């Protein structure tokens, strides 16, 4: 019935020293029924990364939409979009559907190519921006993620330390949520290299 | 299950160094109609306890009779009824708290919020709350209804924790209570200017003040306020 | 949310807490609730957070275009009229509750706006879940002819009453002072009475703690030459 | 319509050690967006080296604790001052709760103490009396924020030994009373930051063979 | 809310309380419910604040544009514009408005516009939640062609009682006097009217 | 009524010239001189304030206009056409950019939007 | 929840998951869904956890009073009917119960009775109850034979819970195994689904869809 | 309609779909083919609300056939599935949404690979080795999880499919009157007339 | 319904209209709402006619049995019996009763018992649907220790206004005077009170 | 439960009852006997709400068995049916009624006649040559109306019963997993183990 918790799934993003990290589970379901263990919720447009939880049809639709818009942006601007700008685009795009919204919980993550500054942001389904320094959480285990992130997180973590923190935050949260899990992916993002790691976790 | 008909609004209270203060206005509303202007909602029990009651007035009158009946019953076969075996605030509260919870459990509640303020045999301050659900709690400041939202913030600026109680005098505590009553008169649409205030001190005993009025009100600034935006005249 | 506005001698001050919530969960512990409609017209919002942000950006945008068109500095009454007519049109469905304050050639102003489109004038105002806690403080300490320093004190004290006593409000106090014949000064995190204490333990994991299945380099760069 | 139930917020946490047990709970009591009391004790010493807390609707919580304390008293009368064992107390509580199966105590009950072999014990109950011995259990408002953290830091879930890469789990080494109290305090500090109903103060009751000891700690009051 | 408008010898006087409530909370204790649509045509507002403000602003626009073309409008004309808005949009409005104005030809006039959108020209009018409690008093005490001082006393005593019994009404008693002499604002505080 | 001119008033002549555009350029040629110079750390734009009368207040007539906080414009030709272009240029900087990206458009893109408006007046009915 | 029980040559296999959920929130991964009524009788819990715990524990007290009075082991038929008659009295009140009363006596042999809070009482050879029952049934139906060994039957019950654990979002945690013989039930351990899945995947070659 | 299954093997895609058409109290037909050929190497089976199912399937069919003529070229199964998803994703926020779930089984002639796409009425697309809609997965997935291998032959896939149908016939309350099975491979689409 | 009881120097007077409506139909235009529970203890009835009649009959029984044993009951005692019935059965009663009586020791006394079942001793009391419109008038015009003729005029003028505005009230104004002298019934017709 | 049929022929009564027991989504059993022997020459089949069906049937069984012992005499089918009707008629105005429909097939040893009684959960008794409960009659009665004769043999009755079951298996959406058939005659009650 509740659109934001039909398909299930989670996204978490964290900042570190000269780096950001964004991670997600791989589950897609029809309520109790597990349907897919390969449904990735993190996408990227140039160097800007976008996680999207919520209703899976909208996750797909919005990815296709932001690919569309960032591609036209790049052709006209003659440069790749930045995280701060993209965040505003995501906010605008969601709010234009104010009285018929996409049932999603987007999460932006990336590093500004000019300043080198790590950036993360989160949104509600209607476009309200949450620009936190520390971390952003989203999905059906957002409460669990808030609890994990609040205790495990410390500022200025190195890329390889940050990986451990965000991974353990995701995994242990997803294990306390029926509609999340079935695999997980973690992106470690630096100014000019990005490492993508699939995590091993319990398959139920 | 009922609905409250004739109702009484906020009851506010706080602890100070030697005892407790409690106050409540003299209004018995009938919905938006300010029907009864001479309703006493602070009811003393003996010389050491004052029970403040908000909510349904017919149920208040019933509770008032139970307490009157409690004093009579305590005096039966009790030579020390006015000494060692007199009614304590803690006895009176626990009795009411029992009744309130029993009644809610039969799905027929006494539609009230009650604050029992008093001083015990050993001089300790007693201040505790109970309502139609049988929910109970204690705190240096307690208030019902609108008082909870507006009075508590002001009273907590005086006594913010347990350690602030010995530092607070009766004059400071009474001043804070009287100010809170003024604030409630400004802002609670179901309040009146006339109120009662009771002080229970371990040295000077029970001091019951009737026919008090909210005074030193600020209204003059209203003359300058014109329209709702653009209007100048 | 706790937001307040206080008039003083030569201007007006607004203040707000910095807690934004999802039901009982604190989403952002240092949210910025003081928004800029124009350089010297600021407002604080409560209710639906996206609506307060969106409606101030829209009116702020139209106010800027209006200012350029008329070659005049924007007025608070213009922001007020544009906000209320927009909110009224949508019959409360845009859940924006605003305290609008500012200075302009006409003088200093303070208004409140409710989601259905009604507006009120006052010397001191409060909105949000902690408005009753804040209004108690304002009603207890407000007076006519406040100085700049007294108004900042009163405004921040009213926000504190909300921070401590209202569960919907917390963290820090933001303040913005708009004085006549001066630049408006935005005082981000004016007070910080809710710093978290050092934890009993460090939860930094040993490297290699997490089990990994695959690694790969992601191609963020464009299609390459040669 | 009259609603006999209410939510008084609060969060509690029971952890069973090797030869000890702790039952912690914040001291904040609330309705909706208002604070009733910054210090209203929620965890209680019920005698016979048993501690108890009934979190949720405070009136039913207080009623249940009162009735259980009363059950301990009458157990002594009827059975020659015999000590009520934690497992017996648990079964007795099930019957108290299930006794109101069709008008439940709207609470999540936890008790803690030592079993008959002297080892740490915690029992967890649902509102209608289904129960179980557990090593680790958070209850109440911020239970979802605390339990995943405990799975990770107490039971070492998802943690593996460096170098092996997912092949060897981190060994389940025993935690001391000092080590548990650190995790309890950090759980409540974290819960206070991210949950509006949690704060003011933390009260911990520690049960050992020597008896019941109390520890109090401040929490953020916003 | 307690509002009233009363015609007298020299013209008309509008009277109102200052309380605005959201449930049992007084959102504004110093509200100005007497609002100006033209130089000497004012109105008392009751019902939805958002609606009555929106209506009054539109009327003020219409009468401003009327004046630019055809000169000063009559009080009847102002009431007709109010009516037209309230009647045609009756499904989406909760507005009870009393229109009061002063011409030199017609002198003081009062028109009441209740929920439905109907118009009723009267010697005096009372409206708002608190009006119920003073129908008896006002009917017994009203006289035609009163003086300024008598009409101020009549309004003051009437709204005093309305405020006393109605929890929705309170604060200060605002008044606006409309005569050939001009426009005079009056204010009366709790300490003055409560002891009456 | 109705705008019954739904056809192009600018059309290709046999020689391949667009007459109305050429004639518009002729009007620009008659206009007062304005110029622009780009430096390493800035840009300057300038023009003469040709006062139609000495009684007129030439300060009120602004030939140089702010479009965004970091963009400015000056013209040569018909002043009224410029004035309405500045109004459209300011509005389009908000509607088609600032309200989407939360920032002001870069010079080249705002110029592109202005160019689009001028192109449409060259083809529309 | 996923619970199963089936009759075979060597008696009865009982297998259950261990997950308990309140909505999407996983309340527990270590829940006991086999009630040890007595040393000879087992009962599974599905639906209401309290209702199954309380009344089957109570059933054990009745079975004890029976064999004290009658000086003879209570039959599985009689034991199951005491429970079904009880819950039938409460029909309409809102009890939630889906259980298999399992036992092995002389006169009956291995017997399984499905008992329901609607009052249903069914004797059968294979039963699956819970949100993940359909997944467990598939593995059971395709692989079940009467002449299974105790070793293979135990594995089949374990593998069937695993099938449900994987697909059903409200099943998992760990697998509890029991083997019921005439001389009593024998507990065959707790098996974490997380570790069991990878073990089964590798050794069996199943779950090729999943990356490991 | 009721049950529709799909399984991608080594070199083909197999779609099984029930034959029953029920109307409240009566089974009106027991030989209904719940599928449409979108292009020579792409088949779409469907199940959902009456009327909407066929109306949607034929609308898609017409559009893919139009594209085939215009470009003189067959769209890839991936391309077709993306087109279908968009139509359903467009549909869900319409005045009256199409209540239709589909499986798209195709053979990509460019990549020489079989492909199975599962799309529900919300526009939720997933590429799978085996898939189902409604309650069909609840009975069958445990068998498919166990037995499935990516290098299965077409004959092995049909055997695993028979086991799935048998389990459905045993444990489902509804009589779906058996299934029509079709195979999609490099040579095109063909029906298994005996099953 | 419009009912009131007013204490004065010599005792107390009960006043009431005579209209009883079923919706907008006047079922009885000559109702007697002033009913006797004892020689010099009467009551005014408002709300459900079936309920107030059933209550009044029970009270009359209780006071009759009281008198047989303990002699004449006080007005307070009568009000307490009314209260006990109304409070204990509040879920199943729609009764608003004003109790008025005359002792020699206590003189004139008035007790009002609204819906809830609470008791309020007052100098005077007003109740029923029509009372709303005369709270202002009665509060302004009531004085303590009035004469018989003044109190009759006060009640007559009050109920006249209540009747004028309330459609639920009407018919004749009945009154009952309770003094040491005895019990006097009074009636006032439309032609008399309407022209006031 | 679902389908229960009854047919009175020349010298016996034949009761057919489905074997399926479905609980929501799954068919838990496919061999359930929805009948009880009340006395040596009286059989009662039943269908209705879960729990109530068996609870009622066994309660009746116990009462008839008690009467048989007390009087050392078997009650006539008519007498048994009247007793059963009264219990259901008593039940319908209870706090929680038995939701059970029954067919009572018996052979009267005094009159040497077979008798079939149909009684619904309201206590609506009718003596019939052939009867059913729920939707079973909708499919079967047209066949029974056509083919039935009062002088049919037991073998002819079974053939007509097979035709009824075949029509049910064709046009009913629900899979009732076939039927258990029992025959009541002068020699008592016996089950037709192959059908
Ligand atoms: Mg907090
Ligand atoms: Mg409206
Ligand atoms: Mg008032
Ligand atoms: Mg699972
Ligand atoms: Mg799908």
């Amino acid at each position: 019935s509740d659109p934001s918790s039909i398909n299930g799934g989670i996204v978490v993003a964290m900042t570190g020293k000269d780096c950001v990290a964004i991670a997600c589970d791989l589950r897609l379901g029809s309520q109790s029924l597990g349907v897919s263990n390969k449904f990735e919720k993190i996408f990227h447009y140039g160097h800007v990364f976008l996680g999207i939880t919520g209703l899976a049809t909208d996750v797909t639709t919005l990815n296709e939409m932001f690919r569309y818009k960032t591609n036209l942006y790049k052709l006209k601007e003659e440069r790749a979009i930045e995280p701060e700008t993209f965040t505003q685009l995501v906010s605008s795009s969601l709010y234009e559907r104010r009285f018929g919204p996409y049932f999603v919980g987007p999460v932006v993550a990336g590093i500004n190519s000019k300043s080198g500054k790590p950036f993360i942001a989160g949104f509600d389904l209607i476009g309200c921006i949450d620009e936190a320094k520390d971390f952003i959480v989203s999905g059906t285990a957002s409460d669990q993620l808030f609890g994990m992130c609040e205790s495990l997180y410390e500022p200025n973590l190195e890329p390889e330390d940050l990986f451990e923190t965000i991974s353990q935050a995701l995994l242990n949260a997803a294990d306390r949520d029926a509609l999340s899990g079935w695999g997980a992916v973690v992106y470690i993002i630096k100014k000019d290299e990005v490492v993508k790691r699939y995590l091993k976790m319990r398959q139920d | 299950t009922q609905q409250p008909i004739v109702t009484g609004t906020s009851v506010i209270s706080m602890k100070y160094d030697n005892g407790v203060i409690i106050a409540a206005d003299n209004l018995g509303s009938y919905g938006s109609l300010l029907r009864f202007n001479g309703v006493e909602r602070l009811i003393p029990v003996g010389d050491n306890t004052v029970v403040g009651i908000s909510g349904d007035i017919s149920d208040m009158q019933h509770i008032e009779r139970l307490l009157k009946d409690l004093v009579t019953e305590n005096a039966y076969d009790n030579p020390l009824a006015d000494a060692e075996e007199a009614l304590e605030p803690s006895y009176i509260f626990e009795y009411l708290a029992t009744v309130m919870y029993q009644r809610r459990s039969k799905m027929n509640p006494l539609w009230n919020a009650i604050i029992v303020a008093g001083v015990q045999s050993n001089g300790d301050q007693f201040l505790r709350y109970v309502n139609l659900l049988g929910v109970t709690y204690s705190s240096p400041t307690l208030a019902t209804g609108f008082g909870a939202h507006m009075a508590n913030p002001l009273l907590r600026k005086v006594v913010d924790r347990e350690s602030d109680i010995p530092k607070t005098t009766v004059q400071v505590a009474e001043e804070a209570i009287v100010n809170a009553m003024r604030v409630l008169y400004y802002r609670d649409a179901r309040s009146s200017r006339n109120f009662s205030l009771a002080i229970i001190d371990k040295n000077t005993g029970l001091t019951f003040k009737k026919n008090l009025q909210v005074e030193n009100m600020k209204w003059d600034f209203a003359k300058d306020i014109k329209g709702y935006g653009t209007q100048k005249i | 949310t706790t937001i307040v506005g206080v008039k003083f001698n030569n201007g007006v001050v607004i203040a707000a807490d910095t807690r934004s919530t999802q039901g009982p969960i604190v989403a952002d512990k240092n949210c910025a609730k003081l928004h800029r409609i124009s350089p010297k017209i600021w407002c604080a919002g409560a209710g639906t957070a996206a609506d307060t942000e969106a409606v101030t950006q829209l009116i702020g945008s139209n106010i800027e275009l209006h200012s350029l068109y008329t070659s005049r500095e924007p007025r608070v009454v213009s922001a007020l009229q544009m906000l209320k007519q927009h909110l009224f049109k949508y019959q409360g469905h845009i859940g924006a509750y605003l305290i609008v304050a500012g200075v302009d050639p006409t003088g200093s102003h303070l208004f409140s706006i409710h989601a259905h489109g009604s507006t009120d004038v006052g010397y001191y105002l409060s909105l949000g879940s902690g408005s009753l806690a804040a209004m108690a403080v304002l009603e207890s300490h407000w007076k006519q002819d406040l100085t700049k320093e007294e108004a900042i004190k009163l405004a921040s004290d009213a926000i504190q009453a909300g921070i401590w006593n209202d569960l919907g409000s917390g963290s820090n106090v933001d303040v913005c002072v708009m004085e006549i014949g001066k630049d408006a000064e935005y005082l981000r995190n004016y007070l910080t009475p809710n710093v978290r204490e050092e934890k009993q333990k460090s939860y930094k994991f040993p490297r290699g703690t997490t089990a990994v299945l695959k690694e790969s380099i992601v191609n963020i760069c464009d299609i390459q030459e040669e | 319509q009259f609603n006999p139930y209410g939510d008084n917020g609060g969060t509690i946490l029971g952890i069973a050690g090797e030869d000890f047990a702790v039952l912690a709970g914040d001291t904040r009591n609330i309705t909706d967006y208002s604070i009733n009391s910054r210090y209203e004790p929620k965890v209680f010493d019920c005698g016979d080296n048993i501690v108890m807390s009934a979190n949720g609707f405070a009136a039913d919580g207080d009623a249940l604790v009162k009735r259980f304390k009363n059950s301990v008293k009458w157990y002594h009368f009827d059975h020659n001052d015999k000590k009520l064992s934690i497992n017996s107390a648990a079964r007795n509580i099930q019957h108290l709760l299930y006794g109101k199966r069709f008008f439940p105590y709207y609470v999540h009950t936890i008790i803690a103490g030592l079993d008959e072999d002297g080892k740490g014990a915690v029992y967890s109950f649902d509102p209608v009396g289904s129960y179980e011995r557990e090593q680790c259990r958070a209850g109440g408002a911020a239970a979802s924020l605390i339990m995943p953290f405990l799975d990770n830091q107490v039971n070492f879930k998802n943690q593996y030994e460096p170098g092996t890469n997912g092949k060897v789990k981190k060994p389940l080494k025993y935690l001391s009373v000092e080590e548990v109290i650190k995790l309890v305090r950090d759980s409540f500090t974290s819960a206070t930051e991210r949950h509006i109903q949690v704060g003011d103060g933390l009260e911990i009751l520690i049960v050992t063979k020597d008896g019941v000891r109390k520890e109090f700690y401040e929490l953020k009051r916003d | 809310t307690s509002i009233m408008a009363v015609t007298f010898k020299d013209g008309v006087i509008l009277g109102a309380d200052s309380r605005t409530t959201t449930g049992a909370y007084i959102a504004n204790r110093v509200t100005d419910k007497l609002t100006r649509v033209h130089d000497k045509i004012w109105c008392c507002r009751s019902g939805s604040a958002a609606d009555t403000q929106a209506i009054a602003d539109i009327v003020q626009y219409h009468l401003e544009l009327y004046t630019s073309q055809y000169g000063t409008p009559s009080t009847e004309t102002a009431a007709s514009v109010f009516k037209e808005l309230c009647y045609e949009n009756k499904d989406n409005l909760t507005a009870g408005i009393i229109v009061a104005g002063y011409d030199d030809k017609n002198k003081g006039e009062v028109y009441t516009i209740p929920l439905g959108g109907s118009v009723h020209k009267l010697p005096y009018a009372i409206a708002g939640s608190g009006s119920t409690f003073i129908y008896g008093y006002c009917d017994k005490n009203f006289r035609e062609n009163m003086s300024k001082e008598e009409t101020v006393d009549f309004i003051k005593h009437s709204l005093s009682q309305a405020i006393k019994w109605d929890g929705s009404s309170g604060g200060v008693i605002r008044m606006v006097v409309l005569t050939a002499a001009g426009v005079e604002r009056l204010i009366f505080y709790p300490d003055e009217y409560e002891q009456l | 009524m109705t705008d019954r001119y739904s056809f192009s008033l600018t059309t290709f002549s046999p020689s391949g010239k667009l007459g109305q555009i050429d004639y518009a350029l002729t009007a620009v040629k008659q206009g007062v001189t304005s110029l622009g110079i780009k430096a390493t750390n800035g840009v300057v734009i300038a023009t003469e304030k040709k006062s139609s009368s000495p009684l007129a207040m030439s300060e009120t007539l602004s030939k140089v206009s702010l479009l965004t906080p970091d963009i400015g414009a000056v013209y040569s030709g018909m002043g009224p056409d410029y004035r309405v272009l500045v109004d459209k240029s300011r509005k389009v900087a908000h509607t088609s950019y600032k309200r989407i990206y939360g920032e002001y458009p870069p010079t080249k893109l705002l110029v592109s939007e202005v160019a689009k408006i001028m192109q449409e007046a060259t083809q529309s009915g | 929840t996923t619970t199963l029980a089936f009759r075979f040559q060597g008696g009865i296999i009982v297998a259950v998951d261990s997950r308990a959920t309140a909505g999407n929130w996983v309340a527990s991964q270590t829940v006991k869904k086999v009630i040890e009524i007595n040393p000879f009788l087992l009962g599974t819990v599905a639906g209401g956890a309290a209702d199954c715990q309380f009344w089957e524990t109570w059933l054990g007290s009745q079975c004890r009073l029976h064999e004290l009075r009658e000086k003879e082991r209570i039959s599985v038929a009689a034991a199951s009917k005491i429970l079904s008659n009880l819950v039938y009295q409460y029909k309409g009140a809102g009890l939630s119960m889906g259980t298999m009363i399992c036992g092995y006596t002389r006169k009956e042999g291995p017997t399984i009775y499905y008992v329901d809070s609607d009052g249903t009482r069914l004797k059968g050879d294979i039963f699956c109850v819970g949100s993940g029952q359909t997944f467990a049934y598939g593995v059971l139906d395709s692989n079940y034979k009467w002449d299974l060994s105790v070793e293979d039957a135990l594995y089949l019950g374990k593998r069937s819970i695993l099938a449900a654990a994987h697909r059903d979002a409200y099943s998992g945690g760990s697998v509890n195994l029991y083997h019921v013989t005439e001389d009593g039930w024998i507990y065959h351990g707790n098996h974490d689904v997380g570790e069991l899945f990878w073990k089964v995947k590798e050794e069996e070659g199943s779950f090729n869809n999943v990356i490991g | 309609m009721d049950i529709i299954l799909g399984i991608r093997v080594q070199d083909s895609v197999i779609l099984a779909s029930s034959k029953a058409v029920t109307r409240g109290i009566s089974v009106l037909k027991d030989s209904d083919d719940k599928t449409r050929q979108l292009s020579p190497h792409t088949l779409m089976s469907f199940a959902g609300e009456a009327g909407d199912t066929v109306q949607f399937a034929e609308y898609i069919q017409a559009n893919i056939q139009l594209y085939s003529i215009r470009e003189d070229y067959e769209l890839s199964p991936q391309a077709v599935s993306s087109f279908v998803r968009q139509e359903l994703a467009k549909s869900i926020r319409s005045r009256r949404p199409y209540q239709v779930n589909v499986l798209i089984g195709g053979y990509d002639k460019k990549k020489n690979k079989p492909e199975l796409y599962q799309i529900d009425y919300l526009g939720t697309k997933v590429e799978l080795p085996y898939g189902a809609h409604g309650y069909s997965g609840f009975y069958t997935f445990s068998l498919l999880d166990h037995h499935y291998r990516p290098d299965m032959t077409t004959e092995e896939g049909l055997d695993l499919l028979k086991l799935c149908v048998q389990e459905l016939e045993k444990r489902m309350p509804m009589d779906f009157k058996g299934v029509i099975v079709k195979i999609v491979d490099k040579d095109g689409i063909r029906q298994v007339d005996d099953f």
